[PDB]
């Protein structure tokens, strides 16, 4: 019955809309609004490399809602690692979201 | 909590569980450059108590009390035949391991717009 | 999100297996019988060889890539496997089910 | 909403239906005093598409977007031959519209 007007998935908000059936009155009617922000309270600056800060501020423009805090399920988001083992270095690439990507 | 009271030292571990077979490579990154095996320790791969074949290890490394209040953020990572992409990694700092402070500040702006 | 409540009909002798989809990409695929006093959802049988305590050796996993369809089957009922079994995908158990549905005692 | 995004100006627009005879005259005025007539545009009437013999106008005030933003009246009179008084009026505010009453659902578990 509820539209889905975002389904954001890079900062996770989920605004959607509709209109709720009052009763045979005069055309009194009320408007939703649902929006649904998730906190990941847990991710870092740059969504890409655990390395940084983990997370102060969270910013949710509306209009800039149709660099981020979660991480999509169907992409995938890695990196290079450098392990050595002795004197070589071969920079290899780790995954930082094992399960939603496979070589 | 009790370990980072004494302020002497701070033990991190990384286990590695259900990996099979034995013979796994660990090792850990502090602020993205390795360090010496001169700090940490890792086991010898051991057998699971309800698994059939599977194994675990363990990974302590010791840092001094001050180098991990500040930040200092320290990576474990490993690298085992079956990992899909061979090489996977773990992090942890003062701010994510067991915290004492949710400290949030979450704006929300323009809730009408267009 | 997929709710296929079906009325499988179950017994001791009785044996239910439940159909799942599957992502095939070698993931952690999972059946959870959700907890209502709980509120959390507490994995029956996953992609390792754990298995639930009380289901310890009467659970089966069937897995076909050839058809598109995830099985688990339950060789014996003892008339309490009345819940909100859900599978699913991913590490996460709870928030990762795909489809959920009840199966039941008797008929 | 979408005009008053772009940050540059709003278009308020007074609309005048339903009245007959002709020639219905409209003027804009602001806390008492009127507006000059370089402010705001008045079209001639024009029959209605349905009702047989009568008409409509129209009136676009444009001021500049931020002088919307703080309260601000900008009531449209009307003065047309069959009003019950020879003149009628119209305000709208920022604050026009209803209570739109927020219903936050804080989570923190
Ligand atoms: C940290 O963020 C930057 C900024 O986009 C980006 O290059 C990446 O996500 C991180 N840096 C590195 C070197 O991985
Ligand atoms: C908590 O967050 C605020 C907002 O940026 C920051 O100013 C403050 O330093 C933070 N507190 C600590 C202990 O880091
Ligand atoms: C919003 O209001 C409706 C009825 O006005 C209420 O049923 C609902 O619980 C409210 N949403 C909350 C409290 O998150």
């Amino acid at each position: 019955e509820r539209i889905v007007l975002v389904d954001n998935k890079c900062k996770c908000a989920r605004i959607t809309s509709r209109i709720i059936r009052s009763s045979e009155d005069p055309n009194e009617d009320i408007v939703e609004r649902n929006i649904r922000i998730i906190v990941p309270l847990n991710n870092r600056e740059n969504i890409s490399d655990p390395t940084s800060p983990l997370r102060t501020r969270f910013v949710y423009h509306l209009s800039d809602l149709c660099t981020c805090y979660t991480y999509d399920r169907n992409k995938c988001y890695t990196a290079v690692v450098p392990l050595v083992y002795g004197g070589e270095t071969k920079m290899v690439e780790t995954a930082l979201t094992p399960d939603a990507c496979y070589p | 909590r009790e370990q980072l009271n004494l302020r002497e030292s701070a033990t991190i571990t990384c286990l590695v569980t259900g990996f099979s077979p034995a013979d796994v490579f660990v090792q850990w990154m502090q602020r993205g450059q390795p360090l010496s095996p001169e700090k940490y320790v890792t086991s010898a791969p051991m057998p699971e108590p309800q698994a059939p074949g599977r194994y675990f290890a363990h990974s302590i490394l010791t840092v001094s009390e001050e180098e991990w209040n500040t930040g200092e953020t320290y990576t474990c990572v490993v690298a085992h035949e079956a990992l899909p992409n061979r090489v996977t990694e773990r992090t942890v700092d003062k701010s994510t391991g067991k915290p004492t402070l949710y400290n949030v500040s979450l704006v929300m702006s323009d809730t009408a717009g267009t | 999100r997929i709710l296929p409540e079906v009325k499988v009909e179950g017994e001791l002798g009785g044996s239910v297996t439940i159909k799942c989809p599957l992502p095939e990409m070698h993931v952690r695929i999972y059946l959870c019988r959700e907890m209502a006093g709980s509120g959390t959802c507490g994995t029956v049988v996953s992609t390792t060889n754990f298995i639930k305590a009380e289901y310890k050796g009467r659970v089966t996993l069937k897995q076909y890539p050839r058809k598109n369809l995830f099985l688990v089957e339950v060789t014996q009922l003892t008339e309490s496997d009345s819940g909100v079994y859900a599978c699913g995908a991913g590490m996460n158990t709870d928030r990762g089910k795909t489809q959920k549905v009840t199966l039941n005692v008797h008929s």
